[PDB]
């Protein structure tokens, strides 16, 4: 029960400032630095810097020198990443993880996704595919014309896991679309429901669909 | 800085097949390295520490060794489950990352289970119209698609997208979707999806027509 | 999780974030096991009093020996157990030459009580003792392992320190604990104790004129606290030393610190001399304190005195130490300067220098804990004084006393 658990998406334009927090839990604090890690999309991690947990004294890489804070809160047993003045090559998953010196980066966070865009945020469109057969159906879901990324998708609201495949993003005009795919077997469908539950967070939205003949 | 050059950035090995990923640190790291697998989309995990020291819980199939400026890491008995992007790291001098290497894993070719869906009612209202089609758990990765209109052929408003490769069976699977206005896609008739893999000469077509 | 792979107490941020906390643990748990190793190592010094009190019939001669054998396999393993803690490691090491300990200290429990035992069997078990006198070698070396150069000194201070308090607490405890076999067994719980404490809670990480001048100041603090207990018996049979005898050591272990901090007050050369003069001077005073023939002894004055030989021989021993550490610091500067190299560099290898010599320095410096109770051995057994022994420490400290001059000053 070691773990260390990130803040969420954020979207942001390009000048202002993002604050990134880092939750670690299962063991003291204060006894290991704590690094943290950029990704931007299709890249190598990269590594920005470590703070000491005991000092509060922080260590930047080259490249991280300017608008980057790593600060601390040692009684919520938390860590944060403040940045300043985003430009859009902040785009990135920004990980912590635990450890400078033994085992280093031993745990990680599961990651913090930001996105820099002056883009607007705009909720997806849900489309059911049905079928215009052997004994297993394929069922898809349409999800277009959103932003920012996440989106999250399950079928029958998780229930129906196996046969699944949902596809990464594509960003086409400041605008993603995605989609999944569900075969069953040819004896379940229509005879039970099957149904498309997609999430939006940036635009608080939860929109079902049931796949109809 | 120490920098890492990592090799090779990116392979594909048979199952059962040995794994080796060399680092080579721009001067002495004194054994001060560390091995990550990042799996996509979840935490990168820990595999090795101190050149050849394995994490707690890490499978023997894994190892290291090395020394000054030269380190190596190894996956001996592969299984799906390996498939991911693996990093060396210099926690000598400040850290520094290798570039990465992707381990694509190999298995028996496949043909894709093709399938084609037409519009939604539901998005013709907008004035839209998106022909969707799956490509499921075909091997390899490469494969074209072709949009066929009523005989002839569509190369504008294609949108394509993969999956990454399945930690179980080793496929993958693909979505082309063409979007159309809803005034074109009245016009005309039939949608065909043609699908060109490895595993035939002859591409797998699947099609509706409107009526 | 034993072993420490990434150690660098030289870089104040890894000392700050981990090395601190993991060196002062080690600290804490190389204490009591060091202590322990002293108590162990100077048994007889409480045991070879009791032996004809059980019913044993032993000479003199071969009590003191009994009190004087430890220091020669003792002096012999320390340079072999400094080399162990690299091979090894500082926790597996710790373990096992605390463990062991065990071994002798159960055995003369038994050979104590069956009054038929053999002296061949005593001399192995004090032989035996002796490794636990090598214990002070790897303790030393382990702990200057685990802190940067220049916060060594206080560590290795209060390791040897607080280590050498260990003749002190067992004086004071194998009498009380007799209430024989009690007076070596009643370590036993405290070895394992500490032996499992060491396994679980420690860490294994990845001039022959000084030794004379150490020769004759610790050696002496042993040789003194080995056979004045067995010496004040057989010049006052009279008057039960043990609760009194813990009190020499004691005080000469407190002289340690006061030796080193007066030293760099007004000089190491200059307090190991004058200390000198005081060791013969008072060598001499115990003449007069002594039952000859006709004429009456005191105890009050020969207790005193002696209890001013333990305070003259710590002091020597904190003084001689810091003599040492001032002419590898004075060394080291030299040929750093000549290559050309920085400060740190020289405050480096000169903590690197003294610690590497340490091993070498102290099992010469252990060979006086053999001389000075086998020498009132010799003498008590060739005739019926302590003064022919007594005189060659008279002239030993003297031909010390030239030799600070001849060399430094
Ligand atoms: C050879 O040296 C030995 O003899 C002198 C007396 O001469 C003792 O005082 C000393 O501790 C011992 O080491």
């Amino acid at each position: 029960q070691i773990q260390l658990v990130q803040s969420g998406p954020g979207l942001k334009k390009p000048g202002q400032t993002v604050k990134i927090s880092c939750k670690a839990s299962g063991y003291s604090f204060t006894d290991y630095g704590m690094n943290w890690v950029k990704q931007a999309p299709g890249k190598g991690l990269e590594w920005m810097g470590w703070i000491n947990t005991s000092n509060g004294y922080t260590t930047y890489g080259a490249a991280f020198k300017g608008r980057f804070s790593f600060s601390v809160d040692n009684s919520a047993s938390t860590a944060y990443l403040q940045l300043s003045n985003l430009k859009t090559a902040d785009t990135a998953v920004y990980f912590c993880a635990r450890s400078w010196y033994n085992r280093a980066m031993d745990y990680w966070g599961q990651g913090t996704s930001v996105t820099v865009s002056s883009a607007k945020t705009t909720a997806p469109s849900v489309y059911p595919l049905a079928p215009v057969t052997g004994s297993s159906v394929t069922l898809g879901c349409l999800v277009k014309g959103y932003f920012p990324e996440p989106v999250t998708l399950t079928w029958n609201s998780g229930s129906l896991s196996s046969g699944v495949h949902t596809f990464p993003a594509v960003l086409q005009s400041d605008l993603y679309t995605l989609s999944s795919s569900v075969t069953v077997t040819s004896s379940t469908w229509p005879s039970q429901s099957i149904t498309c539950n997609v999430a939006h967070p940036a635009s608080s939205t939860k929109v079902d669909k049931k796949i109809e003949p | 800085d120490i920098l890492m050059t990592q090799s090779p950035s990116s392979l594909s090995v048979s199952v059962g097949s040995s794994v080796t990923i060399t680092c080579q640190a721009s001067q002495n790291i004194t054994n001060y390295i560390v091995w990550y697998q990042q799996k996509p989309g979840q935490a990168p995990k820990l595999l090795i520490y101190y050149t050849s020291t394995l994490e707690s819980g890490i499978p023997s199939r894994f190892s290291g060794s090395g020394s000054g400026r030269d380190y190596s890491f190894t996956i001996s008995n592969l299984q799906p489950e390996d498939v991911a992007t693996y990093y060396c790291l210099q926690y000598n001098s400040l850290l520094t990352f290798g570039g990465g290497t992707k381990l694509e894993i190999k298995r028996a070719d496949a043909a894709p289970t093709v399938s084609i869906f037409p519009p939604s009612s539901e998005q013709l209202t907008s004035g839209g119209a998106s022909v969707v089609c799956f490509l499921n758990n075909f091997y390899p990765k490469n494969i074209n698609v072709k949009w066929k209109i009523d005989g002839s052929e569509r190369q504008n408003g294609v949108l394509n997208s993969w999956t990454d490769q399945d930690s179980k069976d080793s496929t993958y699977s693909m979505s082309s979707t063409l979007t159309l206005t809803k005034d074109e896609y009245e016009r005309h008739n039939s949608y065909t999806c043609e699908a060109t893999h490895k595993t035939s000469t002859s591409p797998i077509v699947k099609s509706f027509n409107r009526n | 999780g034993a072993v420490i792979t990434d150690w660098r107490p030289e870089d104040p941020a890894f000392w700050q974030q981990r090395g601190q906390r993991i060196a002062s643990r080690n600290l804490w748990i190389s204490v009591p096991c060091l202590l322990l190793a002293f108590c162990v190592w100077m048994l007889f010094s409480a045991v070879a009093v009791n032996l004809p009190k059980v019913g044993f019939n032993f000479t003199t001669d071969q009590l003191f020996m009994l009190t004087a054998l430890p220091s020669v396999s003792g002096a012999l393993l320390r340079v072999p157990y400094s080399f162990m803690v690299p091979i090894f490691g500082g926790r597996r090491w710790t373990a096992f030459s605390t463990g062991i300990l065990i071994i002798p200290c159960v055995w003369l429990g038994f050979a104590v009580q069956d009054t038929s035992t053999p002296y061949s069997v005593f001399i192995i078990i004090s032989l035996l003792c002796g490794f636990a006198g090598a214990n002070f070698a790897s303790s030393m070396a382990n702990i200057s392992f685990f802190f940067p150069k220049q916060k060594q000194g206080g560590a290795l201070g209060l390791n040897g320190g607080l280590g050498n308090m260990g003749v002190s607490v067992m004086q004071l405890v194998a009498p009380l604990v007799v209430s024989l076999a009690n007076a070596s067994w009643i370590w036993v719980p405290f070895l394992a104790i500490f032996t499992i404490a060491a396994w679980f809670g420690m860490n294994d990480l990845a001039l022959w004129i000084m030794s004379l001048l150490y020769l004759a100041t610790f050696g002496s603090f042993i040789g003194f606290s080995a056979g004045f207990a067995m010496l004040s018996k057989t010049q006052f049979p009279d008057v039960q030393i043990l609760q009194y005898a813990f009190f020499g050591p004691f005080i000469g272990a407190l002289a340690r610190s006061a030796g080193g901090a007066l030293s760099d007050r007004l000089g190491g050369t200059r307090v190991t001399l004058v200390n000198f003069i005081l060791m013969a001077i008072f060598s001499g005073l115990l003449f007069l304190t002594l039952p000859t023939d006709g004429q009456g002894g005191s105890f009050m004055a020969f207790f005193a005195v002696f209890l001013a030989l333990f305070l003259t021989a710590g002091l020597g021993s904190g003084s001689t130490f810091q003599m040492i550490s001032v002419i590898f610091r004075k060394l080291t500067m030299d040929r750093v300067k000549a290559e050309g190299g920085s400060d740190e560099r020289a405050m480096r290898e000169a903590a690197t220098d003294t610690a590497a010599a340490l091993g070498f320095i102290s099992a010469i410096g252990a060979i006086g804990g053999f001389f000075i109770p086998k020498a009132f051995g010799s003498s008590l057994a060739l005739t019926g004084s302590p003064v022919g022994a007594m005189k060659v420490f008279l002239i030993f400290y003297i031909a010390c006393v030239v030799i600070t001059w001849a060399v430094y000053g």
